[PDB]
This record gives structure tokens, C-alpha cells and sequence, in this order.
């Protein structure tokens, strides 16, 4: 990890440890290239942090 | 989350708490203390 | 579960949100935290570094 | 109006108290804490 | 609802309820106020830059 990395907000709520939530329950069903966009990308920020 | 502390001393400062201190969280400088979000250290061994 | 280890916070915005309780003895080794200390299935502490 | 801080030194302690944690607003020198006139945050979210 | 953020306050009027309860690092950032912290529906921390 980061050592900068915020402590406040990642590690005392709830999150996906892999540094970006995300969860097909919010992701559109059926879905791959905006689903993966969800996911992988970057230039569209995740939902939480 | 599950509870940490960079040093015992707040350690010590939630062992005093009867109860509901785990649940808090404290940072005092660089240290920290993650809280514990679901207390079962307070009861699940406790209860006993 | 996870838990932290290593977490840095900005000397610009660090603060003392418990000055009345514990009174640390100066040290260089407790600025940086080196260690988490935690728990174990019996009530305890347990260290890792 | 509802809840606002500068530091995380004073949402810290506005986040430790029980109940009544959001119904007064500390100044402390140019920060300030800026308590909620309703108290959704302190019982709505979390009631259910 | 609404929120100010980098307000200024008088320096000449300054003072500090509660002044037991908390302390902060003479670093300028803990001096003149800059990013206001909020929440989410879900609380957490959520900081505006």
C-alpha cells in the first residue's frame, strides 16, 4: 500500500480492500464494457471514496 | 475493520471501558485506532 | 476482515484527539507506526510487524 | 444547515459522544464545527 | 442544505471552547481553515478540496 493512504475514511467504513468498491449489485445487469468500466477504469471514479 | 493500535498505551485506554469502546475510534498523532464496527469482542468472548 | 498496518497521517493536519488520556513518552519510535498491535480469539493483545 | 468541521480533530469528538453528538457546534480559534439543526445523522441513518 | 467552507475567523475575537478535549501541531494548515469534512448518507468522512 500507500503509506499516505487515508485511514479515516477507507479503513473505518466498511470497503472492498482492493482500494475501489464496486459491486455488480450497483452495475448495471448484463452488462461487460461499462461493466468492466465500473471496475478496471479509472478515469470514472467508484461510488464510496 | 477489526480494532488496531500503532501503540499499547490506547490499548490500555479502551481496556478500561466497560463496555462500547471498542466501538470508538481515537487518533492521537500518527498513532491510530481502527474501530471495531460489529463489538463481538466485547460480546462473543464476554458473554460467555 | 483487514486491518491497517504502517498508516501515515499528515504532519499538517495530525492532531491529539485524547490529550487528557494516555501521555506518551517522547520518542522517535512511537512517531512512525512500525506496528499494529490487535487481538486474539481469547481476549489479549497480539503484536505484528 | 447541517454538519461541517475543519479538522478531523473535531469530527472526532463529534463522532465519540452518544446522544446529543451533533447538538452543539465548538469553535476552536479559526476551525469551527457547524452542528445539524435537525438530527438525521445522529438517529435517522442509523434507526431504521 | 448548506455548508460554508474557508471561512475566516477573526483573529482578534479568536477563542476555544472545549480546548481539553483536543490539540493540533503549530503547522499553518491547522491555523486558516482550507477543506471542510462532511459525510455520506451512509456516515463516513468525506472530504471537499
Amino acid at each position: 500500500l500507500t503509506p499516505v493512504t487515508m485511514d479515516v475514511n477507507y479503513f473505518k467504513i466498511p470497503n472492498n480492500p482492493r482500494g475501489r468498491a464496486s459491486c455488480m449489485l450497483a452495475v448495471d445487469p448484463y452488462d461487460t464494457e461499462a461493466a468492466t468500466k465500473a471496475i478496471y477504469d479509472h478515469r470514472e471514479a467508484d461510488a464510496q471514496t | 475493520p477489526i480494532l488496531s493500535t500503532t501503540t499499547l498505551a490506547l490499548m490500555e485506554t479502551k481496556l478500561k471501558g466497560g463496555a462500547g469502546a471498542f466501538a470508538t475510534s481515537e487518533t492521537h498523532f500518527g498513532n491510530y485506532v481502527v474501530g471495531e464496527i460489529i463489538p463481538l469482542q466485547q460480546s462473543m468472548l464476554f458473554n460467555s | 476482515f483487514f486491518f491497517p498496518v504502517g498508516l501515515y497521517l499528515p504532519e499538517d493536519r495530525g492532531y491529539t484527539t485524547v490529550e487528557s488520556k494516555v501521555k506518551l513518552n517522547d520518542t522517535v519510535r512511537n512517531a512512525l507506526p512500525t506496528t499494529a498491535y490487535l487481538l486474539n480469539r481469547d481476549r489479549a493483545v497480539q503484536k505484528i510487524d
